[PDB]
């Protein structure tokens, strides 16, 4: 009831960019890239 | 242990509801209501208050 | 009444028209404090004295 | 009371003696009606940003 409260006073909350899932997926894909290629793909190919 | 990620999203509440509570200062005029001042007075004198 | 001994009316429960007292001899005084008497009869209060 | 806004039937248990609601904000949220002693609630109408 209190965001509504707030809302009628011209005070308001904007979404970020990424969602949950995307930034799950960042850093599921930084695990795999350490756990399969140790440092190298840090610095080019992995 | 998540007490700081926490402490971030308490600050910014506390933030937002202490300039809601500010709607109800009247800063020295005679109400914090701007259509009880407009119905109550003339507007010569009535800019002061708002 | 004297103005040692004024005396006090309540005025409750009623149509207050403020437009009909222009009827005596020009008042000198006229002087309203916290609101305007500009044809300001469109409030409602709680009781007059 | 100088209001603008949208009107409809709450739900709010006023008791007999009290006659108008405020909300968190300290402002008028609910009303009485004085010629049917019905409780009103009070809700700006619509609007956003574009
Ligand atoms: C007095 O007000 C009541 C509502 O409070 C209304 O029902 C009634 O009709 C009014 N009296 C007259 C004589 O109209």
């Amino acid at each position: 009831d209190l965001i509504c409260a707030q809302k009628f006073k011209g005070l308001t909350v904007l979404p970020p960019l990424l969602t949950d899932e995307m930034i799950a997926q960042y850093t599921s894909a930084l695990l795999a890239g350490t756990i399969t290629s140790g440092w190298t793909f840090g610095a080019g190919p992995a | 242990a998540l007490g700081k990620l926490q402490d971030v999203v308490n600050h910014n509440a506390q933030a937002l509801n202490t300039l809601v509570k500010q709607l109800s200062s009247k800063f020295g005029a005679i109400s914090s209501v701007l259509n009880d001042i407009f119905s109550r007075l003339d507007p010569p004198e009535a800019e002061v208050q708002i | 009444a004297s103005v040692y001994a004024w005396n006090r009316k309540r005025i409750s429960n009623c149509v207050a028209d403020y437009s009909v007292l222009y009827n005596l001899a020009p008042f000198f005084t006229f002087k309203c404090y916290g609101v305007s008497p500009t044809k300001l009869n469109d409030l409602c209060f709680t009781n007059v004295y | 009371l100088k209001g603008t806004g949208v009107l409809t039937e709450s739900n709010k248990k006023f008791l007999p003696f009290q006659q108008f609601g405020r909300d968190i904000a300290d402002t008028t949220d609910a009303v009485r009606d004085p010629q049917t002693l019905e409780i009103l609630d009070i809700t700006p109408c619509s609007f956003g940003g574009v």
